[PDB]
């Protein structure tokens, strides 16, 4: 399938600012997905894009606050993470497949990367 | 506008199906923003759901919920939980076609509910449009609303976890250096079956599906070679990490004796069914 890395984790306050990327080493014919982890709990769907960027969905609770993008050219997807809140810590994956409608879409998981608020 | 519909049952199969597709497409005007269907379903019953993915034109920006769908339904029709805890012994599978890009959700009722229970599952295309003779029409959410009644008889068979008590007439939790074999005798319209850790191996593979031929010295065969009147499912690891098989035989002539094996470094665990047509369960 494809590799996935993920970095850019970091700690912030409660309206701090934090830009994670992922790598994949064929990533440009797949759906890419943001997905947050906090202690004993699931990999909760935070945001998605498709192959072109032409469609993009966000957890009802990051609206306005999270913007994912890509780059396809260079194999590199990102999230922006804006307004910060402490219930946003934990970790946050990216993952790669070629549908992003439900889970089972997702193939290709990176390793995750900490966001303390 | 909220709509009504009905998952057409196969009387034959024991099969509903829900037909979504057409109903949430954006490429197609609808008076119906949302869409409910309602089925109720009994022990061993299926359900079939054709549904898209994302990669499919006018669904490009569809979705479920829950959005782990293979796992979870909504219970009380809000929160994600999964199907294994409100429903033990569920078997759910999730297949997707790589062309067409349609996928398929089949849910089996195990052989035997044992409380009442109400749950749903929503597809949800209302985020996908398509500008058709220069009109922007939006997709649709189907909401299919399920109702499962309790399940009239325990299956007569062999929980090997200690943990489907509820479910199987024998249940045992395991313990090191075991050499249990548990012997059923089952006639026709009777449900067998067993649990095991997923961890266990499951000898011969995906049994039922294969077992060892008890009258021909336990020689591995192909259950369709000793009998084509019966009824399985399977799941090898379902959400709590077990093993479950099931069968049932529909008016088979012939007397059969099989067994299968769940082993590790610690015990071994055999079930061994004797089919008697004759037989009559007390
Ligand atoms: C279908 O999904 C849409 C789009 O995500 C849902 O509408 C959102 O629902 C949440 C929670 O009710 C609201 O906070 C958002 O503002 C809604 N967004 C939009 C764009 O309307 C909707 O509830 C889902 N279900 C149905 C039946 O439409
Ligand atoms: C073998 C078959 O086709 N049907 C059998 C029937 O012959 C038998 O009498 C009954 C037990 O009462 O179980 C069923
Ligand atoms: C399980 O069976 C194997 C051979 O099939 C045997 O070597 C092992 O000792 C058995 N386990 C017991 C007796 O607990």
């Amino acid at each position: 399938q494809v590799q996935l890395q993920e970095s850019g984790g970091g700690l912030v306050q409660a309206g701090g600012s934090l830009r994670l990327s992922c790598a994949a080493s064929t990533f440009s014919s797949y759906a890419m997905g943001w997905f947050h982890q906090a202690p004993g709990k699931e990999r909760e769907f935070v945001a998605s894009i498709s192959w072109s960027g032409g469609s993009i969905r966000y957890a009802d609770s990051v609206k306005g606050r999270f913007t994912v993008s890509r780059d396809n050219a260079k194999n590199t997807a990102y999230l922006q993470m804006n307004s910060l809140k402490p219930e946003d810590t934990g970790v946050y994956y990216c993952a790669a497949g070629p549908y992003s409608s439900d889970y089972g879409g997702f193939g290709s998981w990176g390793q995750g990367t900490q966001v303390t608020v | 506008t909220i709509g009504k519909d009905i998952c057409k049952y196969d009387v034959t199969t024991k099969v509903a199906t829900c037909e979504i597709i057409d109903t949430i497409d954006s490429s197609v005007l609808k008076e119906h923003h949302t869409v409910h269907y309602s089925i109720t379903l009994s022990r061993w019953d299926k359900l079939i759901i054709k549904y898209p993915t994302n990669e499919k034109t006018h669904f490009e920006n569809f979705f479920v919920n829950p959005f782990n769908l293979k796992d979870k339904v909504l219970y009380n029709y809000n929160k994600p939980i999964n199907i294994e805890h409100i429903l033990p012994g569920a078997i759910t599978t999730d297949i997707y076609d790589t062309r067409t890009k349609i996928k398929q959700y089949i849910l089996r009722i195990p052989p035997y509910v044992h409380k009442d229970i109400h749950f749903s599952l929503e597809f949800n295309n209302s985020l996908s449009l398509t500008k058709q003779n220069q009109n922007i029409i939006y997709g649709n959410v189907a909401k299919i609303f399920i109702h499962i009644n309790q399940g009239y008889k325990e299956i007569h068979g062999c929980d090997f976890t200690g943990k489907y008590s509820h479910l199987f007439t024998y249940s045992k939790k395991p313990l090191p250096n075991d050499d249990d074999i548990c012997n059923v005798t089952i006639g026709n319209n009777t449900f067998s079956g067993f649990a095991c850790l997923s961890h266990f191996e499951l000898k011969p593979n995906n049994c039922f599906s294969s077992v060892y031929d008890y009258n021909e010295a336990n020689k591995v065969k192909k259950l369709f070679d000793l009998s084509t009147k019966v009824e399985l499912d399977h799941i090898k690891q379902n959400t709590s990490g077990y093993t479950l098989s099931y069968i049932i035989f529909n008016k088979e002539s012939t007397k059969l004796k099989f067994s299968c094996t769940c082993s590790s470094n610690y015990s071994n665990y055999t079930i061994r069914i004797t089919f008697d047509p004759n037989y009559i369960i007390p």
